[PDB]
DNA sequence: GCCTTGACCCTCCCCTAAGGGGAGGGTTTAGATTGTGTGCAGTCTGACGCGGCG
C-alpha cells in the first residue's frame, strides 16, 4: 500500500541505483541462432533470462537452483518475468544537456542564470565562448566572446580568467553559483524597482530559486552525465509467421547513441584535431535529443521508410499515448455485441438475450456448476460436455442466468442513462431484443444500431447492478425532474384514436352499468368507439391521513374513454381520461402518478399503457395513400396574383423608378407573403373538413384523415412538414447566405424540376456538412468540462451560512419566460421569508421548497425569495447537502456521497448538439412605477427625467411586476408616475434616430465655451435660417481650437453660471464631437428644452466563450470607485480621464479613445460599478467591481439565454458548480505577518483556513482578491499534477512539477481511476473516510 | 547564427584552411620527419634506466644480407663503448658529451618511420620520469597540512640547487615566524626526497639535467604532432568528396564524414615523400577503407559478419547480370549453376537479407491502427491448465495417502513431490540404511498396488492428454 | 488544382481597420513557389517558398 | 514378510591417425581526384504569451 506519489530531478547516482550493469554496443540478437549476444542491448546477462529457470548456456536447469549464477554465461537461474523491470545505463564521454528544461517555454536554465536563450543555444553549439571565472580583469562573469577576443585575452592576461565552449562551460557556470545568497539580494533590491514590468519577472525569479532552495534538488542536475536504458520487453524485437522479425523504434535511437559515443572514446585517445571533436560532440548532443524529443530543436530524424521514428516522449502523451488509451479507458473480458431488434412483450426489467451468446459469457460459471453436481468429473470433461452441447447444458445454463443482471450499452454515450441493468431471458435467434419505452434515453432505433453487453461477476457489483443501475429506478431524468420513460409513436396514435369522439356514431345515446359493459359492447358489434354515452363511474380520493374515499357519479364520455378507465389505478380522477389525449396529456397523467402513488405504482401503468396502445393501433388500421394530401384549389391563383406583382414591380425598375437593392428586397417578401396565403389554405381545408351530417342534416367536425391524425396527435410530425408534401416547398438559400428571387413553386406530390432540384440540393448539403464536423466541438467542450468538475463531491450535512442569492421570476424580452415556481422548486430557503404583509412566516428557515410550499407561495403572491446556492457554501474541499437541495433524479434531499460535478458536466454537455452553432406600449393594465429615477417638469406640461439607468415596471392587481423595459436618457416621459393605465397607452416618446439632452433650470442661454476658429463653424441652414454654434467631426477639426470643447450654458440675472438646487453645480455640460445643437442665441428656453441631440451570435461558440471567459473586443468602461468625474491632464496620444472622491485619494486616471463615445459628463456623480461607456461587459470586470453574486447571475443567465431559445431545459445548479469551479483561485494583496507573498497567486481555501487560525489566537491576517480562470486554464492550475498531466500538455506540467519537486494526495476521483483503487464517490466513499481516519491515528 | 544544421556547421568552420601545393606537403612532411627524429636524437644519452638498444638487435635474433645485418649494427655501438666512457668527466653536462652524442645523431639520422618499436624506447623513460614528479607531489601533500610558506622562493631553489636539504637555510634567512613553525614532520618531507634520492641512486644523475633536455625532447614531439595536425587539416575537402558516393547505405552523411576522417588521420602517418606520389594517390585508399568498413559494421539492426556480406553482394551482382541476359528472374537452379556451390548454400543465404518492420506501420486506411496493435503475447498459461495443474495436484495427494507413511516418503524422495529435488536410490536409502535392491522392491510394490481399479479411476481422469 | 496563376485577397478580417489584402500565387507542376503580396501601409512584397 | 548377495544391463561422454572444411576475425592496397543534393516540401485556423524594435 502507499497514500502519495513523488515527482523530482534524478542525480546520477540514482540513475546509476536503477540499474544492473552499462550496456557497452549495438548488438542486438545473433544472426543464426536468434540468442542474445552479450554487453548489447538485448543482453540476458543485465536484463535476465530468457525462458524460465535457465542459463543461457544450458548448463543449469530445472528450479532446484534458484538463487545460483552460471559462471560460464553469467545469466541468473530464475523466471523470465524479470526482463519486464530491469534497466541499464549508458556512460556518456561528454555531458549533454536535457532538451525538456531549455526548449519548453520559459527555458529553466536560461532562468536560472538570467541569460538569453540566443546565448546559450549559441556556447552549445561550440560557436562562441563564455567566461566563467574573471580573476582580477575587466571581463567578469557571463561575459560572451569570439574567438578572436579569446586569442587577445590569452595573450594579453594569461592564466587569470577562464572561458569554456559547450555544455561543460554551462555545467559549470550551474555548478558554481549559489542560491540563498542570489534569492536574499533578490529581495531587498526589488522594493526600489518593483515597478509592474520588473516586479512579475522578479518574483517568478524568486520563487523558482526559492523552489529549487527548498526542494532539494541541485541545478547542475539538469544537464545529463549518465543515460538509463529502458527494460528490453518494453521495446521488444519479436518474429512474425514467416521469419521476418518486428521492432520498434527505440532500438533505432538507441543504437545511434551507443555507436556516436563509442567513436567519441575512439576520437579522445587518438588525440585528434578539435575540429573533429567538436563535430563529435555536436552529432552526440544531437542524438540524445532525438531520442528524448524527436522533432523539437530542428529536423525530425526519419526512418528508412521516411516516416519520423517515435520517441520516449510521444509514447506518454496525446490522443494516443499511454494516459489516454491505456489508463483511463481499456478493452476488458466478459463482453460482448451484437445488432438490436424491439420485443413488444417483455416487462420493463426484462432484455432477450440469445442462447449462444450466453452461453460464451458464461463459461466458468456453468463449469463449477456442472462438477458441482456431479455430472461431469473434471473441469477438462466439463469442457467438452460443453463444447458438445449435451442436453443438461441447456439446463445448467438457465438455473445460472436466474437473478443474474446484465449491462447494456450503446455508444455515445452522452449520459448516465447510457448504461442500465437488465434481467435476461434467453432466446433463440441472434439478435438481442430491447424494450420499448427504454429507446429514448440510449437515442436508439431500429436501422442497424448495435448494442455492448457486459456481466458482473462479484457480489457487490451485483448488488450495485440490481439496487443503482436497473431500468425501473431510472424513470426521472437527472437534468430536470422529468419523466423520461414517455410513450412516443405508437401508443400515442393508439390511445388517441381510442379517445376521441365522432358525430353519428353507431350505438348513440344509450346508458351502461359500467366500463365493462362498454367493453362487452365494443367487442360484441353492438357500438362504436367513437359513439356519445352516458356511463355509472366510480372514482376513489384520498384527503385522508392515508386513506382512500370513493364516490360513484354519472358521466356524458365515450367508449373508449370508459374502456381506457380499467387500466388507471385507484387515486386518480376521471378528468385525466376524459380528454382526446395526445403526447402532451399522456407525460401529464405519468407525473401526475407519480406524485401521488409513487413509483411502482409508476411502472406498472407506464406498462399498460404500452400494451393498449399497440393494441388499438393495430386495430385501426392508419394507413397512407396518394390522396390523404390534398392540395388547396384556390393555390393556383394566389400563384398567379403574385407574378403578376413581381412583373408589374419589375417594370418599376425598367423605367427608372426603384433602385435595384429596393427592388430585390420587394420581391421577396411579396414572394413571402403568397406562400404564407398557400399555407394557410391549405391547413384550413385540411383540419375540419368533415361534413357528417346527423339525425336530421349537416355540421362539421374534426378530420379524420390519417396525416392530420399522426401531425395533431404529436406522434410524427408538424405543419413544417405537411407545408411542403401539400402546400409549396419555398424560398431557397444560396450557400452563401443569399436567398434566391424566384422561390420553389411545387411540393412532393407533384414533383420539382430538375432545376428546383439542382437548387434544393445546396442546403441539404450545408445541414448534413454543419452536423458531422460541429459534433467534435460538442464532444471536445464536454471533456473539458468534465475534467475541470470532476472532483467535487457533496462532503457535509450543513455548513451553517445565512447568504444567498435572490431568486425572481424573468420577466424580460417580453412576457414572463420563467415563472418564479420553476426556479426555487427544489431549493432551501436562506431566510425567512413572509408574504406581502409583514410576520407571514413558513419557515424552519431551513425548508426544502417541495410543491406544498410552491403552491402556498403562488396562492398568495410574492415574487422574491432569498435561497442557498454552491457558489456561496462555506464548506471547503466540497459542498454541503442542503446548499444543493434536491436529488433531481429520486426527487428527495441529497445524498452525501455523491458526485455532482460529473452530473453538472454531462447533463450541460448532452444538449450541445442540438444548439444552431421607437415606442413604449403596453399591453394590460395596472400601475406604473418607477425606479433609479431623478425628475423634472417640462415647459409643454409633461414629466421628464434627468436619470439614465432608471427603470419602468408595470404592476398588477396585487403588486407582481409583470413587464419591466427600461427608458434612454433625455427622453420624455409622456406620462407621470403612480397610474393605472389601460392598454393600448404609450407612455414615452423618442426619436428612432435621435435622442435629446436637457437642460437643469430654467435660466437665460448664453453662447461660450467657443470661438470662432474652434471646432465651431458658423455653418448656418441657407434655406431655413436657424443655427447655433454646431460642434464639428474631425475632418473640420481646427487642433489649436479643441483648447475648451465647446458647449452653450446656462446663466442668471447675475450674467454668471445659474444655481442648481442642493450643490454649487456648474449647470451645464460639455458635449463630445459632431453634436447636432441649433438653438438661438438671445432667445431664452424654459427647464427641460431641447438644446443638444445625440444622433446615430449563440449557438455552441457563445456557451464555449462564457465559459472559457474572453475578453470582448468593445468592453465597457466602468467607474473604478465612486467621485466626480472630469477630464484629466490630456496627454494627446488618446483622450485622458479622471473621477475624484469628496473625501478620498484620487491618482487613478486613464485612456479613452475618442471613438469610444462617453455617456458622463463633467458634472456627473457615479458610483462604483455604473458604466462609462456602451458595450459588451467583461467578466473580470464585474468580479472585480461588484461580488460574486453579480458574475454568477450573469453567467447563468447569458447561459440559459441560449438553450432556452431551442426548447432545452436545464436546471440551474449544475451551472453554479462550474461557476464555482472557475473561482477557486485568490491573489494576495497585504501579507500582514500570514507566511504569504505581496502577490503570489493561491489556493483560495488555503488562505481561508491560514487565516481562520491566525485570528483564532490574536492575529492580523491577509487581504486577497478573488480571481477568475476559465475552465482549461483552471483545469491546469489545479494543485495534482497527474490530473492535469493526464488532461493537456503533458510536457509543461511534468517539467515544471519536477523542477518544483511537488507530491499528489490521490484525492479526485481521476487519480483513483489511474492508479485502480474505489474512487471516493458512492458506495467506495464510506471505505476512503475510514482510511483517513487511520490517517489521524498513524 | 541563424542557423542549427551541423553539416552546414561543419561546413563552415572546414573553409577556413586553404588548399596545398605540391611543394606545402613535400616540406610539411619534410618538418614531421625531422621532429620524430629529434626526439629519437634527445633519447640517445639518457642513462642506461632507458631500454636502450644494446641486444634490441640481439632481442629480435627487403631481404638484406646477413652480413649486412650483422654488421652495420656494430659502427653504432663500437663508437658508443668508448664515446660514453666520459660520463664522469666534468659532471653530467661535459662539452665532449654533446658534441660526440649528437654525432650519434648524425648517425641516428639515417632512419625513417618505423613500428612502435621507437614508441617503446621513450615509453622507456615515461614509467620512469612521472614517477619522478608524481614523488616530488607526495612531498607537497606533507608540507602544506603543517605550514604555510611562499611557493615561489622554496620551489625556485628547489628547481636550483638540489645540492642537500642546505636551501632551507634559505628559508630561515628573512626571519619570520613560518620558518621553523613546522614540528615533527620534517623527516617525512626527508623520507620522501630520500627515497627519490636512491631512485637518483639508480639513474646516477640529478634532476635538472634529465629534465633539462625533456624540456628540448618535448619540442620534438609537439613540433611533429602540429605539423602533422596542419597537414590533416588541408585536406578534408577529399574526405567530403570521396564520402559522397556512400550515401542512403544506412548511415547519415556525418557519419560517413566522421568516418573518414579517422582514416585520413592514418594516410597522414604512413606517408613517405621520397617515393615521389602526390599525398591524393595514397591517401584515398585508407578513406575508403574506413567508411566501407564502418558501412558493414553498422547500419543493420542485426549485424551479419564481413564474409557474408562479401557473398550477398557477389549473389546480387550475379543475379542483375542474368536478368539483364534472360529477362527474367534466375531461379536458385541458375544460380547455383553459375555461381558454383551447392544449391542448399544458396537457399541458406537468401533469407538473411531483410531488415526488420517497425511496429508503427500504418495498415489500414486510417494512420490509428498499427502493426503493433495485433502483436499477441505467447508465453501465457491458459486459466483452464492452471486449474487443472491444481486439481491434479489434489488428487495425488489424497492418492497418496492410502498406503503407509514410510511407503509414501520414499515415492515423495522418488519423484521429487513436494520437495526442492529429486534423488536416487543410494541418497534415499542413506537415510534408510537398506540394501540398493530393496527400494526397487517397495517400489514396484507401490506402484503395483496404485493401479488397481479399486484406486486408479480418480487419478485416469487426467491422463487424457 | 491546376498550374498557372492565382489572384486572391483577404476580405478585411487579417487587419483590424477592415482593409482587404491582396496577393498574388505562381505554382507550377515541379518546381518552387512564388507570391507577392500587399500590406497594411501599400508596399509590394516577395516570398518564396 | 525384511533384507543381503552376485550377476547382468543400459545410456552418455570421450578417444583413437592425419589431416579437411568452414566460421569469424585481423592487416594492407603509392598515377591523380579536394564544399551535399532530393528532378525535396513548401499546404489549416484560432487563441495566447513573450521578445525585439521603435
Ligand atoms: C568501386 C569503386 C572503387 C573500388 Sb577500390 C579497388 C577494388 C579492387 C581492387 C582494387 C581497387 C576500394 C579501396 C579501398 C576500400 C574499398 C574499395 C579504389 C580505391 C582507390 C581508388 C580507386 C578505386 C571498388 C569498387
Ligand atoms: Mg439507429
Ligand atoms: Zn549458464
Ligand atoms: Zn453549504
Amino acid at each position: 500500500e502507499f497514500d502519495a506519489i513523488k515527482i523530482a530531478l534524478a542525480s546520477p547516482d540514482m540513475i546509476r541505483s536503477w540499474s544492473f550493469g552499462e550496456v557497452k554496443k549495438p548488438e542486438t540478437i545473433n544472426y543464426r541462432t536468434f540468442k542474445p549476444e552479450r554487453d548489447g542491448l538485448f543482453c540476458a546477462r543485465i536484463f535476465g533470462p530468457v525462458k524460465d529457470y535457465e542459463c543461457l548456456c544450458g548448463k543449469y536447469k530445472r528450479l532446484k537452483h534458484r538463487g545460483v549464477i552460471c559462471e560460464k554465461c553469467g545469466v541468473e537461474v530464475t523466471q523470465t518475468k524479470v526482463r519486464r523491470e530491469r534497466m541499464g545505463h549508458i556512460e556518456l564521454a561528454s555531458p549533454t544537456a536535457h532538451i525538456w528544461f531549455l526548449k519548453s517555454l520559459p527555458s529553466r536554465i536560461g532562468l536560472l542564470l538570467d541569460m538569453p536563450l540566443r546565448d546559450i543555444e549559441r556556447v552549445l553549439y561550440f560557436e562562441s565562448y563564455v567566461v566563467i571565472e574573471g580573476g582580477m580583469t575587466n571581463l567578469e562573469r557571463q561575459q560572451i566572446l569570439t574567438e578572436e577576443q579569446y586569442l587577445d585575452a590569452l595573450e594579453e592576461f594569461g592564466d587569470e580568467f577562464d572561458a569554456k565552449m559547450g555544455a561543460e562551460a554551462i555545467q559549470a557556470l550551474l555548478k558554481s553559483m549559489d542560491l540563498e545568497q542570489e534569492c536574499e539580494q533578490l529581495r531587498e533590491e526589488l522594493n526600489e524597482t518593483n515597478s509592474e514590468t520588473k516586479r512579475k519577472k522578479l518574483t517568478k525569479r524568486i520563487k523558482l530559486l526559492e523552489a529549487f532552495v527548498q526542494s532539494g534538488n541541485k541545478p547542475e542536475w539538469m544537464i545529463l552525465t549518465v543515460l538509463p536504458v529502458l527494460p528490453p520487453d518494453l521495446r521488444p524485437l519479436v518474429p512474425l509467421d514467416g521469419g521476418r522479425f518486428a521492432t520498434s523504434d527505440l532500438n533505432d535511437l538507441y543504437r545511434r547513441v551507443i555507436n556516436r559515443n563509442n567513436r567519441l572514446k575512439r576520437l579522445l585517445d587518438l588525440a585528434a584535431p578539435d575540429i573533429i571533436v567538436r563535430n563529435e560532440k555536436r552529432m552526440l548532443q544531437e542524438a540524445v535529443d532525438a531520442l528524448l524529443d524527436n522533432g523539437r530543436r530542428g529536423r525530425a530524424i526519419t526512418g528508412s521508410n521516411k516516416r519520423p521514428l517515435k520517441s520516449l516522449a510521444d509514447m506518454i502523451k496525446g490522443k494516443q499515448g499511454r494516459f489516454r488509451q491505456n489508463l483511463l479507458g481499456k478493452r476488458v473480458d466478459y463482453s460482448g455485441r451484437s445488432v438490436i431488434t424491439v420485443g413488444p412483450y417483455l416487462r420493463l426489467h426484462q432484455c432477450g438475450l440469445p442462447k449462444k451468446m450466453a452461453l460464451e459469457l458464461f463459461k466458468p460459471f456453468i463449469y463449477g456448476k456442472l462438477e458441482l453436481r456431479g455430472l461431469a468429473t473434471t473441469i477438462k470433461a466439463a469442457k467438452k460436455m460443453v463444447e458438445r452441447e449435451e442436453a443438461v447444458v441447456w439446463d445448467i445454463l438457465d438455473e445460472v442466468i436466474r437473478e443474474h443482471p446484465v449491462l447494456l450499452n450503446r455508444a455515445p454515450t452522452l449520459h448516465r442513462l447510457g448504461i442500465q441493468a437488465f434481467e435476461p431471458v434467453l432466446i433463440e435467434g441472434k439478435a438481442i431484443q430491447l424494450h420499448p419505452l427504454v429507446c429514448a434515453a440510449y437515442n436508439a432505433d431500429f436501422d442497424g444500431d448495435q448494442m455492448a453487453v457486459h456481466v458482473p461477476l462479484t457480489l457487490e457489483a451485483q448488488l450495485e447492478a440490481r439496487a443503482l443501475m436497473m431500468s425501473t429506478n431510472n424513470i426521472l431524468s437527472p437534468a430536470n425532474g422529468e419523466p423520461i420513460i414517455v410513450p412516443s409513436q405508437d401508443v400515442v396514435l393508439g390511445l388517441y384514436y381510442m379517445t376521441r369522439d365522432c358525430v353519428n356514431a353507431k350505438g348513440e345515446g344509450m346508458v351502461l352499468t359500467g366500463p365493462k359493459e362498454a367493453e362487452r359492447l365494443y367487442r360484441s358489434g353492438l357500438a362504436s368507439l367513437h359513439a356519445r354515452v352516458k356511463v355509472r363511474i366510480t372514482e376513489y380520493e384520498k384527503d385522508a391521513n392515508g386513506e382512500l374515499v370513493a364516490k360513484t357519479s354519472l358521466k356524458d364520455t365515450t367508449v373508449g374513454r370508459a374502456i381506457l378507465w380499467m387500466i388507471v389505478p385507484k387515486g386518480l380522477p376521471y378528468s385525466i381520461v376524459n380528454q382526446a389525449l395526445g403526447k402532451k396529456a399522456i407525460s401529464k397523467m405519468l407525473n401526475t402518478c407519480y406524485r401521488i402513488l409513487g413509483l411502482k405504482p409508476t411502472v406498472i401503468f407506464a406498462d399498460q399503457i404500452m400494451y393498449t396502445g399497440f393494441a388499438y393501433a393495430a386495430r385501426s388500421g392508419a394507413s397512407v395513400g396518394i390522396d390523404d394530401m390534398v392540395i388547396p384549389e384556390k393555390k393556383h391563383e394566389i400563384i398567379s396574383e403574385a407574378e403578376a406583382e413581381v412583373a408589374e414591380i419589375q417594370e418599376q425598375f425598367q423605367s427608372g423608378l426603384v433602385t435595384a437593392g429596393e427592388r430585390y428586397n420587394k420581391v421577396i417578401d411579396i414572394w413571402a407573403a403568397a406562400n404564407d396565403r398557400v399555407s394557410k389554405a391549405m391547413m384550413d381545408n385540411l383540419q375540419t373538413e368533415t361534413v357528417i351530417n346527423r339525425d336530421g342534416q349537416e355540421e362539421k367536425q374534426v378530420s379524420f384523415n390519417s396525416i392530420y391524425m399522426m401531425a395533431d396527435s404529436g406522434a410524427r410530425g408538424s405543419a413544417a412538414q405537411i407545408r411542403q408534401l401539400a402546400g409549396m416547398r419555398g424560398l431557397m438559400a444560396k450557400p452563401d447566405g443569399s436567398i434566391i428571387e424566384t422561390p420553389i413553386t411545387a411540393n412532393f406530390r407533384e414533383g420539382l424540376n430538375v432545376l428546383q432540384y439542382f437548387i434544393s440540393t445546396h442546403g441539404a448539403r450545408k445541414g448534413l456538412a454543419d452536423t458531422a464536423l460541429k459534433t467534435a466541438n460538442s464532444g471536445y467542450l464536454t471533456r473539458r468540462l468534465v475534467d475541470v468538475a470532476q472532483d467535487l463531491v457533496v462532503t457535509e450535512d450543513d455548513c451553517g451560512t445565512h447568504e444567498g442569492i435572490m431568486m425572481t421570476p424573468v420577466i424580460e424580452g417580453g412576457d414572463v419566460k420563467e415563472p418564479l415556481r420553476d426556479r426555487v422548486l427544489g431549493r432551501v430557503t436562506a431566510e425567512d421569508v413572509l408574504k406581502p404583509g409583514t410576520a407571514d412566516i413558513l419557515v424552519p428557515r431551513n425548508t426544502l421548497l417541495h410543491e406544498q410550499w410552491c403552491d402556498l407561495l403562488e396562492e398568495n403572491s410574492v415574487d422574491a425569495v432569498k435561497v442557498r446556492s454552491v457558489v456561496s457554501c462555506d464548506t471547503d474541499f466540497g459542498v454541503c447537502a442542503h446548499c444543493y437541495g434536491r436529488d433531481l433524479a429520486r426527487g428527495h434531499i441529497i445524498n452525501k456521497g455523491e458526485a455532482i460535478g460529473v452530473i453538472a458536466a454531462q447533463s450541460i454537455g448532452e444538449p450541445g448538439t442540438q444548439l444552431t452553432m421607437s415606442s413604449i406600449q403596453v399591453k394590460n393594465k395596472g400601475s406604473i412605477k418607477l425606479s433609479n429615477v431623478k425628475s423634472v417638469v417640462n415647459s409643454s406640461g409633461k414629466l421628464v427625467i434627468t436619470s439614465r439607468n432608471t427603470e419602468l415596471k408595470l404592476i398588477d392587481e396585487f403588486g407582481r411586476t409583470k413587464e419591466s423595459y427600461k427608458v434612454p436618457y433625455g427622453a420624455v416621459l409622456a406620462k407621470g408616475d403612480g397610474e393605472q393605465v389601460a392598454g393600448g397607452e404609450t407612455v414615452a416618446n423618442w426619436d428612432p434616430h435621435t435622442m435629446p439632452v436637457i437642460t437643469e433650470v430654467s435660466g437665460f442661454v448664453r453662447f461660450t465655451d467657443m470661438i470662432d476658429g474652434q471646432t465651431i463653424t458658423r455653418q448656418t441652414d441657407e434655406l431655413t435660417g436657424l443655427s447655433s454654434l454646431v460642434v464639428l467631426d474631425s475632418a473640420e477639426r481646427t487642433a489649436g481650437g479643441k483648447d475648451l470643447r465647446p458647449a452653450l450654458k446656462i446663466v442668471d440675472a447675475q450674467g454668471n453660471d445659474v444655481l442648481i438646487p442642493g450643490t454649487d453645480m456648474p449647470a451645464q455640460y460639455f458635449l463630445p464631437g459632431k453634436a447636432i445643437v441649433q438653438l438661438e442665441d438671445g432667445v431664452q428656453i424654459s427647464s427641460g428644452d431641447t438644446l443638444a441631440r445625440i444622433p446615430q451570435t449563440g449557438g455552441l461558440p457563445r456557451v464555449a466563450d462564457l465559459f472559457e471567459a474572453r475578453r470582448p473586443k468593445e468592453p465597457a468602461i466602468l467607474a473604478e470607485i465612486s467621485g466626480i468625474v472630469s477630464f484629466g491632464k490630456e496627454t494627446k496620444g488618446k483622450r485622458r480621464l479622471v473621477i475624484t472622491p469628496v473625501d478620498g485619494s484620487d491618482p487613478y486616471e486613464e485612456m479613452i479613445p475618442k471613438w469610444r463615445q462617453l455617456n458622463v459628463f463633467e458634472g456627473e456623480r457615479v458610483e462604483r460599478g455604473d458604466v462609462i461607456s456602451d458595450g459588451p461587459e467583461a467578466p473580470h470586470d464585474i468580479l472585480r467591481l461588484r461580488g460574486v453574486h453579480a458574475v454568477t447571475r450573469y453567467i447563468v443567465n447569458e447561459v440559459q439565454d441560449v438553450y432556452r431559445l431551442q426548447g432545452v431545459k436545464i436546471n440551474d445548479k449544475h451551472i453554479e458548480v462550474i461557476v464555482r469551479q472557475m473561482l477557486r483561485k485568490a491573489t494576495i494583496v497585504n501579507a500582514g505577518s500570514s507566511d504569504f507573498l505581496e502577490g503570489e497567486q493561491v489556493e483560495y481555501s488555503r488562505v481561508k483556513i491560514a487565516n481562520r487560525e491566525l485570528e483564532a489566537n490574536g492575529k492580523v491576517g491577509a487581504t486577497y482578491s478573488r480571481d477568475l480562470l476559465g475552465i482549461t486554464k483552471a483545469s491546469l492550475a489545479t494543485e495534482s499534477f497527474i490530473s492535469a498531466a493526464s488532461f493537456q500538455e503533458t510536457t509543461r506540467v511534468l517539467t515544471e512539477a519536477a523542477v518544483a519537486g511537488k507530491r499528489d494526495e490521490l484525492r479526485g476521483l481521476k487519480e483513483n481511476v489511474i492508479v485502480g483503487r474505489l474512487i471516493p464517490a458512492g458506495t467506495g466513499y464510506a471505505y476512503h473516510q475510514d482510511r483517513m481516519r487511520r490517517r489521524a491515528a498513524g | 547564427g541563424r542557423t542549427t544544421d551541423p553539416v552546414r556547421m561543419y561546413m563552415r568552420e572546414m573553409g577556413t584552411v586553404e588548399l596545398l601545393t605540391r611543394e606545402g606537403e613535400i616540406d610539411i612532411a619534410k618538418r614531421i620527419e625531422d621532429g620524430i627524429n629529434q626526439v629519437q636524437c634527445s633519447v640517445a644519452e639518457y642513462p642506461e634506466a632507458i631500454t636502450y638498444l644494446l641486444e634490441q638487435y640481439d632481442r629480435v635474433e627487403n631481404s638484406i644480407d646477413p652480413e649486412l645485418a650483422r654488421e652495420k649494427f656494430a659502427e653504432l655501438r663500437a663508437q658508443y663503448v668508448v664515446t660514453r666512457d666520459t660520463i664522469k668527466a666534468k659532471g653530467r653536462s661535459h662539452a665532449t658529451a654533446q658534441e660526440e652524442i649528437l654525432k650519434l645523431s648524425e648517425v641516428f639520422k639515417q632512419f625513417r618511420l618505423v613500428p612502435k618499436q621507437f614508441d617503446y624506447l621513450v615509453n622507456s623513460m615515461r614509467v620512469m620520469m612521472d614517477r619522478v614528479r608524481t614523488q616530488e607531489r607526495l612531498i607537497m601533500k606533507l608540507c602544506v597540512e603543517q605550514c604555510k610558506m611562499p611557493k615561489k622562493n622554496f620551489i625556485t631553489l628547489f628547481t636550483g640547487n638540489e645540492t642537500s636539504d642546505t636551501w632551507f637555510n634559505a628559508a630561515i634567512a628573512m626571519n619570520k615566524p613560518w620558518s621553523e613553525k613546522l614540528h615533527d614532520v620534517s623527516e617525512e618531507v626527508h623520507r620522501a626526497l630520500q627515497k627519490l634520492q636512491q631512485i637518483e641512486e639508480e639513474t646516477g644523475l640529478t634532476i635538472e639535467q634529465v629534465k633539462d633536455i625533456n624540456r628540448r625532447m618535448s619540442i620534438g614531439e609537439a613540433k611533429a604532432r602540429r605539423a602533422k595536425k596542419e597537414m590533416v587539416e588541408a585536406n578534408l575537402r577529399l574526405v567530403i568528396s570521396i564520402a559522397k558516393k556512400y550515401t542512403n547505405r544506412g548511415l547519415q552523411f556525418l557519419d560517413l564524414i566522421q568516418e573518414g576522417n579517422i582514416g585520413l588521420m592514418k594516410a597522414v602517418d604512413k606517408f613517405e615523400y621520397r617515393r615521389g606520389y602526390k599525398f591524393s594517390t595514397y591517401a584515398t585508399w585508407w578513406i575508403r577503407q574506413a567508411i566501407t568498413r564502418s558501412i558493414a559494421d553498422q547500419a543493420r539492426t542485426i549485424r551479419i559478419p564481413v564474409h557474408m556480406i562479401e557473398t550477398i553482394n557477389k549473389l546480387n551482382r550475379i543475379s542483375r547480370q542474368m536478368l539483364q541476359e534472360m529477362g527474367r528472374e534466375p531461379t536458385p537452379e541458375e544460380l547455383a549453376e553459375r555461381m558454383l556451390m551447392p544449391e542448399d548454400k544458396i537457399r541458406k543465404v537468401l533469407k538473411i537479407a531483410k531488415e526488420p518492420i517497425s511496429m508503427e506501420t500504418p495498415i489500414g486506411d486510417d494512420e490509428d491502427s498499427h502493426l503493433g496493435d495485433f502483436i499477441e503475447d505467447t508465453t501465457l498459461e491458459l486459466p483452464l491448465d492452471s486449474a487443472t495443474t491444481e486439481s491434479l495436484r489434489a488428487a495425488t495427494h489424497d492418492v497418496l495417502a492410502g498406503l503407509t507413511a514410510r511407503e509414501a516418503k520414499v515415492l515423495r524422495m522418488r519423484f521429487g513431490i513436494d520437495m526442492n529435488t529429486d534423488y536416487t536410490l543410494e541418497e534415499v536409502g542413506k537415510q534408510f540404511d537398506v540394501t540398493r535392491e530393496r527400494i526397487r522392491q517397495i517400489e514396484a510394490k507401490a506402484l503395483r498396488k496404485l493401479r488397481h481399479p479399486s484406486r486408479s479411476e480418480v487419478l485416469r481422469s487426467f491422463l487424457d492428454d | 488544382r491546376s498550374p498557372g496563376v492565382f489572384f486572391d485577397s483577404d476580405k478585411g478580417k487579417t487587419h483590424s481597420s477592415g482593409k482587404v489584402l491582396y496577393n498574388a500565387r505562381i505554382i507550377p507542376y515541379r518546381g518552387s513557389w512564388l507570391d507577392f503580396e500587399f500590406d497594411p501601409k501599400d508596399n509590394l512584397f516577395v516570398r518564396i517558398d
